[PDB]
């Protein structure tokens, strides 16, 4: 392997895809044979040479291991940096780039563990992908929502609710002050709630709550389906009935399906909320799998307008949202990632948060985020509308504080208690439970280029 | 058991031994007795599945004499000794053939 | 806390229930009943909380519930939770929804160190809702006219850099040599150096030319894996438009939605569907955290394929899962539930990956007739060309099958059989120098005479 | 019911639909009132006259009993004859005519039994229906087959056979001398033999036997389906692959589907074989239900090219199926003149436990414009499907050559078959194997009306 | 008919379609043989066993009579219970199930009367059919109607 | 060494032609599996046809290897220019457990 595939003097081209693999080799392997093996197994599949290879330019069509680094800690693991000429891949196909990097090497017997940490998508390849159907800024304009994170509520129980009872919980949430409610990942078209009936009553709920609040309202109607035809049919019905946003399970429904849904959403002006169902099967083992920041770049190319994003955390949020993200090893960002004009994707926070988390969530995620309260909304003692108002008051007072200059996370309890003197719903609720870097680069480049 | 030998066929009566003058005569008077019009056709062997065989002259409308039809068969066969020869009988009521069969298999 | 609602050791599963077996490695503080219960809740009704909306529903029917716990032989850190799910929790005919429901949330549960889905029991009433293989083994054999031996394939290398026409030339040489199939690699889609439409024209040209010169049906797994469903289907239609018998898909990297749709399209159009399991090792290698390949095997059979790559004990476990009509429980092979498929057809097991003439006796002895044997370098690497390597492999496969049919022990007698055939075959001789169903049939007989008894 | 719906002086108009109901009345009801009730229940079904009736012309829009007769040899039952104005029905809809006549009245409690015996479809209503997609004479021309009844085999077992094995039986049959093989009525698209695979291998068999015999072959591919979209998809694939003939179960699939399929068959040149599955549920009980001759007429109007016809009544409905005009004939259960005009006739199909020894009586009862379908009588031959087919085909022709010679083929049965075996070993072995004017009237009347017109 | 189609020890599988036929037999036929005939006539309808049968698994692909009962208050008629394996039918086709059960056997001359009383559709077959487009509860929600029977008029 | 192309005939046609001992073994193996031996034949130009002529009928319940081998030679004699194929019907799979051309 090392003869052909370890190329330490190779400086990558701006058009190459680059991959950073954290290799954990067996005790008797030299780091360069392992790095050259991973370059070869993720590009040409072999070490040998048969007569058909000599019909081709073997020097151009191969991945190159071009640098090896230590891992702070695990002295039994090293980072292997690999370059792939842009021509190994079909344009506009996260499916083909993804297949090529991870479709084969991860069974390699010669390593104890393989972990794909990051992938440098060159700007020449980004420009071939459809990207977000709309992206953060177009979505704020469509929904007419500026100055705060958006608020959402995943409806529960995921199971056993009729369409109409389901619509009831949606209506009571949206009228309370939440921007969005959300179908669960597992809600597709089950016997207790067929999709067509759910879509109708949810849309009823959405228009009734919108007319009673004068704020635009959304609900992520989940179109994840058994086949592309069913997926598209469901997306078409949401458009026919006026629904402004739909949802897809991009990993379990799949990249081919999702890339297609994203492009249909842009063709049809339908916002697209993305769920990362099953990411943890893949991204949780720090020694074997694919890191969620790779999964995050895949989705932005493929297409999403929202994405659930759970140090590392704030790295992949930048990757999801900003125009340029500089290399930052302290955040596991191993390469500069340039996105150009490809719009960024709303970062979605979820999982067991309530009013007490509000000051931190506004602090950490910033304005261009969606904050999704499951039980934090429904579990309010006075019902869904009261808990939506509580969450909306808390969010808005944490934002007014931040704007006023205060350390919202330290003055958290104080900010909240003061605004609860104007909102019973909030007070009872308390009792129950990157950009500047990207723009600095644009200005600098506008003045003198390189 | 006995093995079924396979060979080309030629529709009605072709699963029976070829017909002597006697058996042909009886089919012709059957047709005349039905009021059908006897007719004669011929075609090369390789083309026997054609919808349109060469017509020998014209149908024998109002023909009562079997022997005249039997002679016209002979003459057609003599003009085209390599061709299959068919006898047909037109049924103008049904716009169909009452009857049709290959007289010589060529 | 989950234990009270989701731990039901008194529950016996209905025959219509989906069952799962998780290998749970709990954190040091958590005891087994509570871990099993959390897993069951986080993969069905994803909470311990009772909010008012739950009281609108029958919380007792609409939940997964853990019903049995077991030790893991030789691992005290881990244990098995067996969990039952009412058939009503899932969209019918949708492995996308059963997959999402089972594995789309629970794997991030912080109170567990490692979670691994070992097996899933699909009830007959849910199997009958899924399309299954577009043809399956016996139908494919009829269409292709091949009986009494494993099928033979070769994957074209290099995977990169070949023009359409150069590629078809390696395909032609292989096929005319006696191989039944050739194969696009998983990464072969529509890259700048070989656009997909050009590849399809020249491969099909090679396929027809080799079929003419051999008198045996030929095919080549044309890869329709694509960025979008629209591109996938367009590529599939063209392969039918030109007369290709078999196409190919990367069901995991393209996705379960696209693949179910492709299988449906194939069955509606008479095109065989060869399935590649790319990415699977990301998921099924680590024995403490992920999804076992045997689960990935069952989802493919239900989603639809006519061939699946299958790669000791577990391996032939999931092969039986892939091909047979009924597979009884067997923990010696990692089969934790009886799996009844009914009349849903079996799928060819495909063996590939660094194999050559010398592996033939073991391959025939292990996979049997209803398998495809894919040779990478083992055909391209022959020193007289592709045609001769194809012939060498074809002769060595056939010699093993004739030897097997004759009562020989083809593994114990591997060298002798191949040598005795080498004598009548210069191609094989120099190539030698360079390098279960009984059970399903028994149960069907018994259930025919006695029924339920 | 009587004062408005019993009209003994009404003479039926020629545009009227006429029905003949055999009524078995409950002990305490008179025949007048029971006829008038059946007429009302099968047209207006009024139990209370209300104001909306007075918005309509009540004298026109109603069925009317106009005659009653005794049932010969049954003093408990009588015949009620009923006229329905042509305007009561949607044009070109046996569905609507059927539903109207039989959709409500068979549950009439005041009657002990009700049996619809015959329906007079007036010419002016016949002209609104599509009819057979082709009919006997067109089909004969398309298949280039004349002078003998056609011969078919129904493949068995109905269940368990793969698509390819099923095509093998088909191939062996067709190549031995049958014109047609047939899907069973239960064969749709089951797990052991998906329809698309069945169609492909049957067509392969059809073409191979056709090339090996030089006679056109066919196989009734059953397109009976869960849904109209599935039915039409299956029919389209048979056309796509070259298949000349398809099959429908018109009762169990239903008239709406069958009518649409016959329309599609004419538009696409596909012949259409009709199976009568379920009929015995409706038509076996002589006191309650619908007689098969009605179901025969419904099928001719709805559309089919063959129809399974399965004593005096039997010969009657064959005429109703095949001929252009059929006179009233109580001895053959024909209660009204039925004029079909130019609407083509349908092949009658004889099936069910017949072998070579039935051949003389079959050629003699059915005549030429019929299909003789052998189930086990072809497959059960100790030499295979080809020899069994050849035996049936030799027996068929020799009976036709005998009859054309003037012989009493049914009397001289065992003799014609024995002179035939002296040239077909296959027919001989099969003989040890198993033991033992309608046209002319129609022509006479067309010529009569041709010279004189109304006379 | 009896030796192959009367199976009194067979217990129906849960995947089986079951039928209950009330048979009124002709005077000179025993109940065993008439049940077995109805099972054969409504599934294989074989009048002569031929070579193509031997290409198939004949024990699986057949209806089977498995129980007989008296008709209370009728000594002339009896109930025949018959099991059909789920594989005999096309999925999601009442057309095919109907045709199979009732398309041939009601003309069986050897019986005086035949009445199909009940059919057991197994869950695994129910799941293959579409069912009501909406059903009672969905409809009530669509029409916003609760707590009383609905009321209609048929125009005359 | 350059590769010599010629027409082939599916399973076993890459091995040397079978004498009587080898043919019998395949026949014995098929019976040992419980399959029904069968014999088909066809004109050489037509070997790729799905439907060959059936020689007689399949030999169901057949345990005598030597009687199937006789019928092969019987079929060859009746069609000396045809290819002769031995097949073995698997009733459970509804497939063929074996198929190969005995005489080319």
């Amino acid at each position: 392997y090392r003869q052909t595939y370890w190329m330490p003097e190779y400086t990558p081209l701006d058009s190459d895809i680059l991959a950073c693999f954290k290799i954990t080799p067996q005790p008797g392997v030299d780091r360069e044979e392992a790095a050259a093996a991973v370059a070869a197994e993720s590009s040409t599949g072999t070490w040998t040479t048969v007569w058909t290879d000599l019909l081709t330019d073997m020097d151009y069509y191969k991945g190159r291991a071009y640098r090896i680094e230590d891992v702070p800690g695990d002295d039994a693991a090293f980072y292997a940096f690999i370059a792939y000429p842009i021509d190994l891949f079909e344009e506009g196909s996260v499916v083909n780039v993804f297949t090529s990097l991870v479709g084969n090497v991860f069974g390699f017997k010669a390593v104890r563990g393989l972990r794909l940490e990051d992938v440098r998508f060159p700007l020449a390849y980004v420009k071939t992908c459809g990207g977000p159907p709309h992206g953060i800024q177009v979505e704020r304009d469509k929904m007419n929502k500026y100055g705060r994170p958006l608020l959402g509520c995943t409806i529960k129980p995921k199971l056993g609710l009729s369409a109409k009872n389901y619509g009831r919980a949606v209506y009571e949430c949206l009228r309370g002050g939440l921007d969005f409610t959300k179908d669960d990942e597992n809600i597709n078209s089950q016997p207790f709630m067929r999709w067509r009936d759910r879509f109708l009553f949810v849309q009823d709920a959405t228009e009734t709550a919108e007319a009673q609040t004068g704020e635009r309202k959304g609900h992520y109607l989940n179109v994840t389906a058994p086949t592309p035809e069913e997926m598209y049919k469901r997306a078409e019905f949401a458009k026919e009935i006026g629904a402004p946003i739909i949802m897809h399970d991009y990993i379990t429904g799949g990249f081919t399906a999702n890339t297609g849904l994203a492009k249909w959403c842009q063709d049809n002006g339908v916002l697209l909320h993305i769920h990362r169902a099953m990411h943890a099967v893949i991204d949780r083992n720090p020694n074997h799998g694919i890191h969620f920041r790779v999964l995050t770049k895949i989705l932005r190319l493929s297409g999403g307008d929202h994405l659930h994003t759970g140090a590392s955390t704030l790295g992949w949020i930048d990757l999801l949202r900003e125009s340029f993200i500089p290399e930052d090893r302290s955040r596991g960002i191993f390469f500069d990632q340039d996105w150009g004009s490809m719009p960024g994707v709303f970062a979605v926070a979820s999982g067991g948060i309530h009013v007490w988390h509000m000051p931190a969530l506004v602090n950490i995620f910033g304005d261009d985020s969606v904050l999704q309260f499951g039980g934090g909304t429904l579990g309010h003692p006075w019902g869904n509308a009261a808990g939506a108002a509580a969450n909306r008051v808390a969010l808005e007072a944490c934002v007014e504080a931040r704007n006023q200059g205060r350390d919202i996370e330290k003055e958290g309890k104080e900010i909240l208690t003061a605004a609860a003197q104007h909102s019973p719903e909030l007070k009872i609720a308390m009792e129950t439970w990157g950009r500047d870097l990207a723009r600095a680069r644009r200005e600098a480049l506008s003045q003198q280029g390189k | 058991m006995q093995d079924y030998k396979q060979s080309l066929k030629y529709e009605t009566f072709s699963y029976l031994p070829p017909m002597n003058a006697e058996r042909i005569r009886a089919q012709i008077k059957y047709a005349i007795a039905q009021g059908w019009s006897p007719g004669i056709e011929h075609v090369e062997v390789k083309n026997s599945m054609n919808q349109y065989w060469y017509m020998w002259k014209l149908p024998f409308f109002g023909e009562q004499n079997v022997d005249n039809v039997l002679a016209e068969i002979e003459a057609c066969r003599s003009a085209y000794p390599t061709h299959q020869v068919k006898l047909v009988a037109y049924d103008n009521y049904a716009q169909s053939l009452g009857l049709a069969f290959v007289v010589y298999r060529g």
